[PDB]
């Protein structure tokens, strides 16, 4: 259980996907040409998880780069770390998906999916022990959403026994490309409830609010939102990437976090929220990573209960002080955990801090309060679908209304299922 | 003499294995390369220590050990570590994919595809034995491999060695040093499936050991290394009688006779004293009276429970160091008056005593100070049922909601195996209460 | 903020201890099955002591001593007094009691048979002490609080549970003059309110009719019997060096005979506090047994006597 | 309190002190290991059938 295959699909997928490779490459001491120049040996002990070793002692991300249009992928090559990616692993169409799920999933996307799978297969073949896949994408457009979910379906057919992990950016009217975002996101969630083991809900509403309210940025850009996303992605992959004493993998993440197969949508958290000089104290990190204002999914965790929780502290600190602070919230806020999963909070500590910060915490919560995110997309869906508004973009690609009713129903079902366990 | 085979399953099994074999080698004067200078019979022997070590012509002393882990990272540290020359690679068995803290995946899925191979390496060891006694099996309750693969081996050992004794050293799960949320599930399942296959089981609560390391060794945050060096001392006390000259607990059969009259109720409580910090500048050495008394303090038990609220079926006192019987009896007299040591009506209120004049060996640069005398008590007390109740209650809070069950069913295991395993454990709790009140 | 749970409904005393605890602003009550408490206020039967003291980062207290049942059942009290060297078979302050399983007047109990003909048979006190005017029987009830360090605290307020009918020699079957409970007696309240005389008035009656005080005539013997009983079982039930901690409120029941000798009748493991007194006692429980272990932001006489021999 | 069965040697001594007197077959295992692989293969069939739809 060692190699992870990373897929990044569409504009958002390839943008947050690009940042992640810039951030971890710098943590593992890999340079914009793929040459090691670090100091610590810790930086190479589990490098194999995210990198292939090539000729000349080069490190090549196990990264596949997908888009139906050539634009954003020429931007990745242009961009600061663009030379590190295996060139045979860029796969792109010409016509784009135009924010149309049906085009991603069923027409334009169908034509391209087979040639992405071939690159996936190629990466899977020269893997000593594949743990599975992590995909970066938005649910709000056509390619990341529609073609990303088509790929997930096809990877599961060919690899039923490997783990499927997503970083899934939810759309917000506060960062809106188009009115059809709730449509593309509802169709995409149905796919994600059936065919992923773990999904990190990166809510664009949350990223915006954190940038406006709790960071005093009046006009947040995708650059600002993505800074928070790449910090979270660095955080939640720390234990996959570095030794040790946890030695985590994607299956053990799944077994420990998901008590019911459908309830695998994680509320990620980060502390301290940046865009410092004073390092935070362990109690500050602890209070902040459990605070609403620090979650990357716009949900009130006081409206729900935590089923499971994983926390990763980075820097130099007493594990004793981490333990004490992690038991202090559990023993003084027991109402907001379920009594019927004993010892449901797990803490881990890594000595290597992220770039800039001296100590940081990353939160991963399977909270029933995630329902508020799905209900919000449901309501934006119903407000259009009840007048069949903007459907013709989807019927014109061969979709029926039926398939919209089905995706509406499966998302209201997911919301009830979260409700069930909030009152139990 | 009669040979014993030690099987270490999972990370806990294997790391505890390493500590035990480190200590045995120091106790017997065997070096990391496996040469035993004090041993005058070269290429063989029917000495007591030969029950645990085989011998080669070139004069190497080789543990009668099998190490099994479904993943390689932990047994790889044995292969590349201080005691690499000691073991034969055929004894160190690793898969690739671990059980991901899943009983079902350790038993049914990844189990079925490695059992036949382990049994074969076990059989090669049995074939170098003149008169095999049976097996010492080290494992966690909590790991998918420790739980699931262990219970599969114990079924196949029962079939392939019906005559032979099977003893367990089991690590009972503790939230303070815990891997997975599903340890309760894995713990019940492996108990149910191992119950009828095990003759005597020595449970160590990781909570009890962790606290003994906090309280008595002044370690803020104890590590598996600290825990394992202490556990290996208790394990050595218990197995001393198999590896040295004496007349108490001399073969595996006698462990059952002396400690388990009622065969399902076969979990003896280990109590150990004294545990003294090596950092500790000034230490007044404890007497026989003081260390015997320490055996009835719950804070020194391998499992936290109250022996005052339950009945004894057996009590063995295993002394190491400067101890003579008159001091032992004087101590037992004093303590009878001052304490609540109720036995069952159909058992003699009696202590079986073993003394070995060699004090405990400590690992150099270890945490445990050298002492003039130490003792390990083995009481079969119904009070240990407290550990079953605690574990069973945790199982019930999660199973009531079928939480994580789908992870086990997804490997071919049925829901019913859970209720079945839990009913067996409900029966064991009742067995303990009839006998205990 | 500390945390507690309730698992005893009928408990009037821990109803009030719960109420006082909430109304403090530093104590949240949780649901009955929530494992992360500081204090448990536990059920009368089958209390799961095995589960206590295993929760990391939590010091756990419970309001019962495990094995204190042996002092509280009639069947085991008798057996405890007959088989303990510290309370001998020839113990001066326990009425001769016997166990056979399903002046020579006796009484049987666990429907109460008093005859010479006909559970535990007990020597019945043919000549007890009678309050004038009345020629009528009573029983004294003292509330004792054993904390986590096994300090023994007597509450300075007890109470008499009086009859209201002339006690009778030849008439045994009749149950309102012989037996001086509270439930069987509800001439109800003719002489004193609710059949409940208190320590001030009983100290006065004694001074006027018997010239002695309550301290001298009765309370010295009470303090000896409470001390004898709880120091007997201290080795069995003490939670010193244990992974959880116990306290418990006990109610001791006593009789006074004509020559002013104090006998022990029963020890009550889940006792009911008298209506007027609840306020003071329940605040005491909290001050001494609970705030001692869980500090925030004397109504008790402490029992100890080390005579050197 | 009577000290019985005392045995001495040069490494130590042992004695008893008394205060007061008073498995299924290979067939059945390979059977149920296979019944669970048949439940495991069915579940994976049902999954492929559903992905074909
Ligand atoms: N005392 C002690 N307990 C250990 C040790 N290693 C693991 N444990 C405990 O064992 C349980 C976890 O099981 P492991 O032995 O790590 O798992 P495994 O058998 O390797 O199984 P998988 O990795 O799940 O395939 C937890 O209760 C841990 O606290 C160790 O070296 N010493
Ligand atoms: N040996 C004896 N001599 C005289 N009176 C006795 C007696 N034994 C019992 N009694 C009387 O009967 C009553 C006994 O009540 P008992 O203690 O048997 O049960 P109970 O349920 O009332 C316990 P509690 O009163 O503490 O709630 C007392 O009021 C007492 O006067
Ligand atoms: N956080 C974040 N969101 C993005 C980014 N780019 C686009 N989005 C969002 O993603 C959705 C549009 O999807 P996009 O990835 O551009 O569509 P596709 O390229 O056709 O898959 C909308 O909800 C946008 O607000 C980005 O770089 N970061
Ligand atoms: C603390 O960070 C992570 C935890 C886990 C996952 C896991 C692994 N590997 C272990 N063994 O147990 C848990 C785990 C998660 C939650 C809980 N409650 C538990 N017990 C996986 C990863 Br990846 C972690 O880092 C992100
Ligand atoms: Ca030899
Ligand atoms: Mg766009
Ligand atoms: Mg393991």
């Amino acid at each position: 259980m060692r190699e992870i295959v990373h897929i990044q699909a569409g504009q958002c997928g390839n943008q947050i996907g690009a940042k992640f490779w810039e951030v971890i490459s710098d943590e593992h001491g890999i340079d914009p040409t793929g040459s090691y120049h670090g100091d610590s040996d810790l930086q190479l002990e589990r490098i194999n998880v995210y990198y292939n070793e090539a000729t000349g002692n080069k490190y090549v991300p196990r990264a596949i780069l997908v888009d139906l249009e050539p634009g954003t992928m020429d931007s990745v090559r242009s961009g600061p770390f663009g030379q590190i990616f295996r060139p045979d692993n860029f796969v792109f169409g010409q016509s784009g998906a135009g924010n149309n799920w049906a085009k991603g999933h069923y027409t334009e996307g169908a034509e391209l999916v087979d040639s992405v799978l071939d690159v996936v297969r190629k990466e899977s073949e020269s893997c000593d022990c594949l743990q599975g896949f992590q995909l970066t994408h938005s649910l709000g457009g056509g390619t990341g959403s529609g073609m990303g979910t088509l790929l997930i379906s096809k990877i599961r057919e060919e690899y039923p026994d490997r783990i499927m992990n997503t970083f899934s950016v939810m759309p917000s009217p506060k960062v809106s490309d188009t009115v059809v975002e709730p449509y593309n996101a509802t169709l995409s969630v149905h796919q994600l409830v059936e065919n992923t083991d773990e999904t990190y809900c990166i809510d664009n509403e949350a990223l915006y609010d954190i940038c406006f309210r709790t960071l005093k940025l009046t006009t947040p850009t995708y650059g600002d939102l993505n800074h928070l996303v790449s910090a979270t992605m660095s955080g939640v992959t720390t234990c996959l990437r570095f030794p040790g004493q946890l030695n985590a993998d994607l299956r053990k993440l799944a077994v420990n976090m998901v008590p019911f197969p459908r309830l695998h949508f994680f509320m990620p958290g980060f502390a301290p929220l940046t865009s410092q000089y004073r390092a935070l104290t362990v109690p500050e990190l602890t209070q902040q990573m459990f605070d609403s204002k620090n979650m990357m999914a716009a949900c009130d965790p006081r409206h729900g209960r935590y089923l499971t929780v994983a926390a990763i502290f980075r820097g130099r600190m007493s594990m004793k002080e981490v333990d004490e602070q992690m038991l202090n919230v559990q023993n003084k806020n027991s109402s907001y955990f379920v009594e019927w999963i004993p010892n449901n909070v797990k803490t881990a500590v890594c000595d290597i801090p992220p770039r800039g910060l001296k100590m940081s915490a990353t939160f991963i919560g399977n909270s029933t309060a995630i329902q508020e995110l799905f209900k919000r997309i449901s309501e934006q869906f119903t407000a259009m679908f009840r007048r069949k508004a903007f459907l013709h973009w989807y019927t014109g690609e061969g979709m029926d209304e039926m398939e919209f009713t089905e995706a509406e129903s499966n998302m209201n079902d997911l919301v009830s299922e979260y409700q069930q366990y909030q009152d139990a | 003499m009669r040979e014993c085979i030690s099987i270490h399953v999972g990370q806990a099994g294997v790391q505890i294995g390493n500590a035990c074999w480190e200590l045995y080698c120091l106790e017997h004067g065997i070096q990391p390369d496996g040469q035993m200078p004090s041993d005058k019979t070269i290429g063989g022997g029917d000495d007591s220590f030969n029950t645990f070590f085989s011998e080669t012509g070139a004069g190497k002393h080789v543990p009668r050990a099998v190490f099994v882990d479904l993943e390689p990272t932990v047994i790889d540290e044995v292969r590349t570590g201080t005691y690499r020359q000691l073991f034969h690679p055929e004894q160190l068995i690793t898969g690739k994919e671990d059980a991901a803290n899943n009983y079902a995946r350790g038993h049914y899925t990844i189990g079925k595809e490695i059992i036949d191979l382990v049994l074969d390496r076990i059989r090669k060891l049995a074939d170098q034995c003149t008169g095999l006694q049976g097996f010492l099996v080290f494992h966690s309750f909590g790991g998918g491999t420790g739980s699931g693969f262990t219970s599969l081996l114990m079924e196949r050992l029962s079939v392939d060695y019906g005559k032979k004794s099977k003893l367990e050293f089991s690590i009972y799960p503790a939230p303070q040093v815990s891997t997975a949320v599903v340890e309760p599930y894995n713990s019940i399942l492996t108990t149910h499936t191992t119950l009828e296959h095990s003759d005597c089981a020595f449970m160590v609560d990781n909570e009890a050991i962790y606290d003994i390391c906090r309280r008595n060794l002044d370690i803020e945050r104890p590590t598996y290394t600290n825990l394992n060096r202490l556990i290996s001392q208790i394990v050595s006390s218990i197995t001393a009688s198999l590896r040295f000259d004496g007349a108490l607990n001399v073969d595996l059969t006698e462990f059952q006779t002396n400690l388990v009259p009622y065969p399902r109720i076969h979990f003896p409580l280990a109590t150990y004293a004294p545990v003294i910090s090596a950092e500790k500048a000034y230490h007044e050495q404890l007497s026989v009276a003081e260390i015997t008394n320490a055996c009835f303090e719950p804070a020194n038990q391998m499992v936290k429970c109250d022996p005052r609220h339950g009945k004894y079926m057996a009590c063995c006192l295993l002394y190491r160091g400067d101890v003579v019987p008159k001091d032992v009896n004087a101590a037992i007299a004093t303590i009878k008056t001052k304490r609540s040591i109720q036995f069952v009506d159909w058992c003699p209120t009696g202590f079986k005593v073993g003394i070995n004049y060699q004090p405990p060996t400590v690992v150099p640069g270890g945490d445990l100070a050298k002492v003039q005398r130490a003792v390990c008590m083995l009481s079969n007390t119904t009070a240990i049922a407290e550990a079953w109740a605690r574990l069973d209650h945790k199982f019930d809070l999660m199973y009531a909601k079928r939480a994580f069950v789908h992870w086990y069913v997804g490997e071919g295991m049925e829901e019913g195996e859970f209720s079945e395993a839990r009913e067996d454990m409900a029966a064991l709790e009742k067995d303990y209460e009839e006998v205990g009140v | 903020m500390y945390t507690f749970v309730v698992r005893d409904e009928n408990s009037s005393v821990y109803a009030e201890v719960s109420r006082l605890l909430l109304a403090t602003g530093q104590w949240k009550r949780l649901r009955k099955d929530n494992p992360r408490f500081n204090l448990m206020l536990g059920e009368r039967n089958r209390l799961p002591f095995g589960r206590l003291g295993h929760e990391p980062g939590l010091v756990q207290l419970v309001n019962y001593y495990r094995g204190a049942d042996k002092l509280c059942r009639k069947a085991s009290l008798v057996k405890l007094i007959k088989t303990s060297p510290e309370l001998s078979e020839s113990c001066t302050w326990f009425p001769e009691s016997y166990v056979i399983y399903p002046g020579n007047v006796w009484i049987a109990k666990s429907g109460i048979l008093i005859s010479s003909e006909a559970h535990v048979i007990q020597k019945y006190l043919e000549k007890p002490l009678l309050l004038e005017p009345g020629h009528r029987k009573f029983d004294i009830r003292s509330w004792v609080l054993v904390d986590h360090l096994y300090n023994i605290y007597l509450y300075r307020e007890g109470v008499l549970r009086t009859s209201s009918e002339p006690y009778n020699s030849a008439n045994f079957q009749d149950k309102t003059c012989h037996l001086t409970n509270h439930c069987i007696q509800k001439n109800y309240g003719r002489y004193e309110e609710g059949n409940e005389m208190f320590f001030e008035e009983f100290n006065q009656y004694l001074m006027d009719a018997l010239n002695t005080t309550l301290e001298n005539s009765i309370l010295l013997q009470i303090k000896h019997i409470i001390r004898s009983c709880l120091m007997c079982i201290e080795p069995a039930i003490s939670t010193k060096h244990l992974h959880y901690q116990s306290f418990q409120l006990f109610g001791f029941d006593f009789m006074v005979d004509e020559e002013l000798k104090v006998w022990l009748i029963e020890v009550n493991g889940a006792p009911a506090c008298a209506q007027k007194l609840y306020a003071e006692l329940c605040q005491g429980i909290v001050d001494v047994a609970i705030s001692s272990v869980f500090p925030l932001a004397s109504i008790f006489i402490k029992l100890h006597h080390h005579h050197h021999h | 309190m009577e000290v019985i069965e005392l045995n001495k040697c040069t490494s130590g001594q042992s004695f008893e002190v008394i205060l007061k007197p008073p498995d299924p077959s290979l067939e059945e295992i390979q059977k149920k290991l296979e019944a669970a692989e048949e439940r495991r293969k069915y579940q994976e069939a049902e999954l492929l059938k559903h992905l074909a739809e």
